[PDB]
């Protein structure tokens, strides 16, 4: 029927979109290691009546021709992969990591997914697991008898025992990079796999290559920012609001045409 | 009758009769959008080409 | 039979505004949008000779005739993101479909896919062909099209690329098509591709992105106009079809 | 404006463009006959009170 | 209908006063900045009846028929006061008291004027302004500097060690304009002079009318904090008013047209 | 939507800037061979209307 009704539909449709991307980055705003997304809009294709450069006349060109909007939509989101505020915990076991990389981790049913929260815990086999059960891919394995647990700025994790002095070297954790953090897939659980748009992934020590370090006893908290989200919450009402007064002007001149 | 049509061998011509300008009845490409100017310059532009 | 078809094109002029005005106001948050205002003039006039100064012209309706971009300079709004570049002044973006073409574009949003090089929201790739290399520590795009990454262990950053772009002495006509993008027409100059800040181009800033130039309290007056002139042009046809209908009575 | 035929035609509407070579036309291709050419790389356009 | 098109010109007054209230309130704190204010106008009036007609053969009409068409924000100024003083103790912070600008070699070759100042170094030693682009007389600073001085005459003189008194480098002359509201008023907090703008007059500062300068001092913006909140009632309320206006007229309209 | 949202928007963030340096600077007030940092801000680009 007529089009603006569906040019106003599509504007109402984006704007939920992002309202719906806005209360996400709100709802969890206590999450470690977690980036805020941004959608981006786009519009639709156009309507051209008139070709434009089309000969108006004789050694003459329409400067500009008639095209007419459809609407618009949502292409893409993007994560802001940005470093976030360090938070103590005192806890021995959390990390943080400052720079680039992720945790490996590895899915039970056999993949591998790469993480950013740090938050660990040990299992009744003492291997090093995250808080959700799956194990570090390097599979880090703390003994029984642990006093005091240290892992270094470059990623060595060492015990110390009772009755020697010189801790025990246990492990290397190593973390991953990739070329384009922003097109990693994500799934539940904080955890990001390997898609097409993100190279291969390379891992690498911590402190070469680019790739960041690791400071024990910190969680890496979330990258939101409360004032900005406010500000685009009012602005999404609005426009929302103005796309409602626009379908509803649309179904006023269409019920005139009808009482005709 | 303003109603042109095209055929599929790009022959204009308006119901029955062909169309005629400079010369026999014009012809086009064989697919080309057409523009009629206001002084009756016939622009064909090829569908894909810029 | 005489006035129905004038109150027709009036009707289908008012549709054309609100149809427009309607697309002005669902894309108020895409990056870059320019807002368009249609035009309309009056169609060929009847003349009628008096026996035998003269006079006596009857009208008809009205076309939309074109449509324009107000191609002004829009907000920047911030984003922290050290990809998105927004231009200060006039100029475009040149990208390269994936067809061969070239099309050229006002939305600053970058990102990099797998090999490397700068690309945008869809896959599209700048044509001067930005290559970021891996291990990039920080990445900065200066008020020049200078593209300069920082590497570990390195002092001076490396520069990896310029970033052009295009100007057009007509940038009124250019098509438009859909993602944000344009390609150039007849009536649009031939592109001419410069380094930002000279002959007339443009800044480049770092983390910011432009906004829409659409602005509502001028889009609802409009609304308003259009559906009062949309309800009082409904009155023409209601009164020739009852006179219609009164003449074939008798 | 200068219309194809040659003649000249007078209007009131004021809504103005450019063409390919910077000529000041009318919406629809037509020429205003006293030429007004805008170069390229042009910053800004002012038209003031008086029609300079 | 007329009433429209008027009520529209209202409203965008009024976003336009809204617009500029909302720029002088978010950089407050934007050292060197000058306030704006914005001057609008009536627009052209449609004459009925001319008035001074004569009305008869001999009396003529006191006042004829006018009917206005709306308003149109003709202008906007910058008030070009004295912003209060803040202290800093840096070494390299210069406040202008009085009056002049800085001028500042751009990249391209042209020339731009700024009046705050916050200066540093750059790898070659030349004095050079936050943003990179550098001093026009280009005071160059040797590597063993101890102290940077920079008197209220505008001479810049460092102290090496091992040395019994300082030595010149150079001195850091300002431009005065002839009317300075005129100046084109580019991002980055930088001015050019056009056509409006006469032509720049460089000296020395304290001399032909000019400022003084002091070191270790920066200008805050002379924006009044209380003023705006008393013009962002009145643009509500104004705004407000011309959205009635427009309700009024659009139910008029509806009345008429279902007839 | 309107300018005025985003200006006030911009001035918001300056001043959460302003106030994280603040907070950064009384953080390590207690933190040998530390030095303070003050920020600095410059306005952005201005639209011009009509042409000084």
């Amino acid at each position: 029927m007529i089009s603006s009704l569906w040019i106003a539909k599509t504007g109402l449709d984006a704007q939920q979109t992002n309202m719906d991307v806005i209360a996400n980055n709100l709802a969890n705003v206590s999450t470690n290691g977690f980036k805020r997304q941004r959608a981006v809009f786009e519009d639709l294709l156009y309507q051209t009546i008139r070709q434009p450069g089309a000969q108006s006349s004789e050694q003459t060109t329409l400067p500009s021709g008639l095209q007419i909007g459809t609407g618009v939509r949502p292409v893409a989101t993007e994560r802001l992969h940005s470093q976030g505020n360090l938070s103590q915990t005192n806890n021995s076991k959390d990390v943080a990591i400052k720079g680039q990389g992720f945790f490996q981790v590895m899915l039970p049913d056999g993949t591998s997914a790469y993480t950013r929260d740090g938050s660990f815990q040990v299992d009744q086999n003492g291997q090093l697991v995250t808080a959700g059960g799956f194990q570090v891919q390097p599979a880090i394995t703390i003994p029984a008898n642990a006093l005091s647990i240290t892992i270094g700025r470059d990623g060595v994790v060492s015990v110390t025992q009772q009755g020697q002095a010189a801790p025990v070297q246990v492990g290397q954790l190593n973390l991953t990079t990739f070329m384009n953090d922003t097109g990693l897939e994500s799934i539940g659980e904080n955890l990001y796999i390997e898609t097409q748009s993100s190279g291969a992934p390379n891992e690498s020590t911590p402190g070469l290559n680019g790739a960041g370090l690791l400071y024990q006893g910190y969680v890496e908290t979330s990258n939101v920012n409360v004032a900005e989200e406010l500000v685009n919450m009012i602005q999404v009402q609005r426009a929302y609001e103005i796309n409602s007064k626009a379908v509803s002007t649309t179904d006023q001149m269409l019920q005139k045409l009808t009482q005709l | 009758n303003g109603n042109i049509q095209v055929g599929p061998t790009g022959q204009l011509t308006i119901q029955g009769h062909p169309v005629i300008g400079e010369g026999g009845p014009i012809t086009v490409p064989e697919g080309s959008e057409i523009t009629i100017a206001a002084d009756g310059t016939i622009s064909a532009l090829n569908p894909g080409d810029p």
